[PDB]
RNA sequence: AGAUGAUGAGGUUAAUAGGUUCGAGGUGGAAGCAUGGUGACAUGUGGAGCUGACGAAUACUAAUCGAUCGAAGACUUAAU
RNA sequence: ACGCGAGCUGGGUUCAGAACGUCGUGAGACAGUUCGGUCCCUAUCCGUCGUGGGCGUAGGAAAUUUGAGAGGAGCUGUCC
RNA sequence: AUGGUAGGAGAGCGUUCUAAGGGCGUUGAAGCAUGAUCGUAAGGACAUGUGGAGCGCUUAGAAGUGAGAAUGCCGGUGUGAGUAGCGAAAGACGGGUGAGAAUCCCGUCCACCGAUUGACUAAGGUUUCCAGAGGAAGGCUCGUCCGCUCUGGGUUAGUCG
RNA sequence: CCGAUAGUGAACCAGUACCGUGAGGGAAAGGUGAAAAGCACCCCGGAAGGGGAGUGAAAUAGAACCUGAAACCGUGUGCU
RNA sequence: UUAAGUUAUUAAGGGCGCACGGUGGAUGCCUUGGCACUAGAAGCCGAUGAAGGACGUUACUAACGACGAUAUGCUUUGGGG
C-alpha cells in the first residue's frame, strides 16, 4: 500500500536544508542548537 | 497455546529417551575398500 | 597412553554433534571410522575429521599403533553463539550456535 | 502405483523423460522412487520396440521424446530409431527383465537414495 | 496391514514377494489395405487397445563373505 | 458455570452511523421501535481416545491359551 | 520472675579516611574465587587457584553506606522443542568443475509469462555495474556468485536531457 | 573528591552506530608492557588442533597479554 | 518329587563427588576526562571577513592538526643538543 514518506531530493532540500533554516529567526535557532549541541550534520 | 509452568531438566531428559539414533548395517567389503552399507554397492569403495 | 585433539567453534549446535556422538564412543577405532562412514547426518564428517586428527596425533607424537585404539571420550562443548535477527518472520531472533568437539584415543595401557 | 510427488501431467511429462533419457545413456542415475517407476515405462518400450511394426512404432512416439543422437562414426540417429534399432536386437532372445537397479548410498543435500538404473 | 512404528506375505534349495513377459477376466472398434461414394463419409478385411489396480513362467530384484543378539537353573525352608 | 464459543455459528443484546414516536430550552435521553455493523490461540508442568519402545522378568530360554474382572457393548417397538 | 508489624534507651560488624598505634608483605604479600575454624549476627586471623604486588587488627570518627519482589532497569546472561515455520509458480537427465554438488557452469529435452514475470523513459537509490581471486561473517544452502577484498577498473556530447 | 552506571551522554570509534520526513532522541564498548619477545624452526587437515619452541622470574599468562572470579546454565565420568 | 520366601542383574531418572565448556565482570588497576580553591584575565571578533564547516595536502591512506594550492607546512629571533 502506499506509505508515509515517498522521497524528493528537491522538497527534502526545501523545506530543510541550509538556505531555508537561514532565512527565519527560528530556523537559525535550530542551527545554533545543533551547533551547541555538536551534531555533524546541520541540514 | 502456552506452557503454565517451566519442564524441568529430569522432564526434558525423560522425554529424550527415545530420541536418539540406531546403529547402522555393515556388510562388510571383502574385495578392496572401505566397508559398506548393507545390501549396497556404496558410492564410496563399494565391492558387495 | 592418550592421544585427542579438539575442533574449536565448529558451526553445528551441539544437540544434533552429541547424537552421532554417542554412537562412536567407547569403540575402537576402525570400527568407529565405520560407523562414521554409514550415517547420513550432516555431523559425520567433521567428527570424521577430528577423529582421524587424533589418530594422526597418536602415530606421528607418541608412536602408538593405530590398531589398538579406543574411543576413550568424545564429547561437545558449547563454544560462543551468535545472535542473528531473522527478518523473514517479525522481528523475533535465531541463535545460531556452535560447538566444540574434542576426541581422545587411547590404548587402554599404562 | 505411485504419485512421486507431482501432478498428473508433471508426472507423466516426468516419465516419458526419465526414459527417453534412458534411451539415449543406457544407465542414468535418479532417485530409488523414480527408477522403481520407469522400470514399467521403458520395458513395455523395449516391448514395443521388439514387437517391430508400423502401429507399435508410431505408439511408441506416444511416448519417447524427439531427441537426437550423436553416434560414433558422427552419424546421427533419433531415439525412436535406436529403440526399433539397435536395443531391440539385444533383447530380441530375452523375455522380459531389460533393466537391473543398483543401489547408491544418501544424497548429500536430503537423504534421498540414489539409484542407477541400467540397461542389461 | 499401515501416520511412523506395529501386523502380515516373503528373501541366494531361494521366484518368495514385487516387477516383467506371455495370459485370460472385465472395460471401450484400430493402423494398413481394398471396395463404394463427386465429396463429407460408409462397408469389408475381424471384438484392436488396455491389463492401472484381478493366473503361469521366471532370477530382473536384493541379502557380497554377511554380521549381530541370546545359559551354566535359583536359593532356602520344610514337605520324597 | 440457566452442560458444552482455547468445538462452531453471531439471529438476539450493545460499540461508534442514521431515522421515527416521545421527553428535554439545549447538549441529549428512553430502551420505545428501526436499517447497518472485525470474535484471537502452533497445546505445555499438566489433567483427557489410538498406537509403540523398556523396567519385569526366577529353570536356560523360546513357540503354542487364563478367565478375576478395570471390564465394555444396555438396544426399543409396530402391524399379520 | 522474664511475646508484640507501632515504642524507647542497646552492644556490633562490609567502604573510606584520618587520627593514630601496631602488623602481614618482592627468600613473597595479598585481595578475590574454590578449605573443617569463628557466628544470632552482620563480619575477620592457618591446605587449591590467583598472581606476582596488595591487605588486615585495635581504638575512634564519617557515611555515594548498606540488597529476593516494585507487570522494576539493564551492562546483561542464559533457559523452557529438534517443536512452528522456511514467503505463491515444473522440472529431468548427461557432461564438467571441485576437498566436498537437489544447489555452480555447459548441453539437450520439457515447461511458464505472453496488453507481459517482455522492451524503453521518469522519479527515487547511489558503485549494487564489469573482471580476477580467498570468502572467517552475509544468503531462511554452498561458493565451487554477487550486493566482503584488490584494484583491472569502468561513465567521453556544439546537435540528447 | 568522580573513581570511570563517574564529576560526563561520551576519559574506546560520542553527540558517533542507529532511530525519526523534521524539530528532535540517543547507545554499547574502556583498560600487557618484565620485555612481542606475537608460537622462526620443524613436523599430520582450509578453520582448528597435537607436538615440540620462546623472549616465557610463571601461556588452563595465545591476541578474551586489563589479568579474572562467580552464578545461570553445563556436558562426559562415576559412588549409592 | 510340592508349598513358601527372596534378591539382583537398566540406572532412562535421583542425590553426592569429579573433570574439561559457556559466561562475564567479584578483586585489584586506571585516572586520559570534571567538584572546588588561588591567581590572572579579559570576557572575545571582525565590513583587514567576523561566527562553525566543506573540500584538500604525507612516498604509501583510511578521522583530528596546518589551517591551505608556499598545504602532514615557510621565514626569522631566542632556547636546546
Amino acid at each position: 500500500v502506499k506509505r508515509t514518506y515517498q522521497p524528493n531530493k528537491r522538497k527534502h532540500s526545501k523545506v530543510h536544508g541550509f538556505r531555508k533554516r537561514m532565512s527565519t529567526k527560528n530556523g537559525r535557532k535550530v542551527l545554533a542548537r545543533r551547533r551547541r549541541k555538536g551534531r555533524k550534520v546541520l541540514s | 497455546a502456552v506452557p503454565k509452568r517451566r519442564t524441568s531438566k529430569t522432564r526434558k531428559n525423560k522425554r529424550r529417551t527415545h530420541f536418539k539414533i540406531s546403529v547402522p548395517g555393515m556388510t562388510e567389503c571383502p574385495n578392496c575398500g572401505e566397508y559398506k552399507l548393507s545390501h549396497r554397492v556404496c558410492k564410496n569403495c563399494g565391492s558387495y | 597412553m592418550e592421544a585427542k585433539a579438539v575442533a574449536r567453534t565448529i558451526r553445528i549446535a551441539p544437540r544434533k554433534v552429541r547424537l552421532v556422538l554417542d554412537l562412536i564412543r567407547g569403540k575402537n577405532a576402525a570400527e568407529a571410522i565405520a560407523i562414521l562412514k554409514l550415517t547420513n547426518k550432516a555431523s559425520s564428517p567433521v567428527i570424521e575429521k577430528v577423529l582421524m586428527s587424533a589418530l594422526a596425533n597418536a602415530e606421528h607424537n607418541y608412536d602408538m599403533n593405530t590398531d589398538e585404539l579406543v574411543v576413550k571420550e568424545a564429547y561437545a562443548n558449547e563454544g560462543p553463539t551468535l545472535k542473528r535477527f531473522r527478518p523473514q518472520g517479525r522481528a523475533s531472533a535465531i541463535n545460531k550456535r556452535t560447538s566444540h568437539i574434542t576426541i581422545v584415543v587411547s590404548d587402554g595401557k599404562e | 502405483y505411485r504419485k512421486l510427488g507431482r501432478t498428473s501431467d508433471q508426472r507423466k511429462a516426468m516419465l516419458r523423460d526419465l526414459a527417453t533419457s534412458l534411451i539415449i545413456s543406457e544407465r542414468i542415475e535418479t532417485t530409488e522412487a523414480r527408477a522403481k517407476e520407469v522400470r514399467s515405462v521403458v520395458e513395455k518400450l523395449i516391448t514395443l520396440g521388439k514387437k517391430g511394426d508400423l502401429a507399435s512404432r508410431r505408439n511408441a512416439a506416444k511416448t519417447l521424446r524427439n531427441v537426437e543422437i550423436l553416434n560414433e562414426d558422427e552419424t546421427t540417429q533419433t531415439a525412436l530409431q535406436k529403440l526399433f534399432g539397435e536395443i531391440a536386437e539385444r533383447y530380441t532372445e530375452r523375455q522380459g527383465g531389460y533393466t537391473r537397479i543398483l543401489k547408491q548410498g544418501p544424497r548429500r543435500g536430503d537423504g534421498a537414495e540414489s539409484v542407477i538404473i541400467e540397461l542389461v
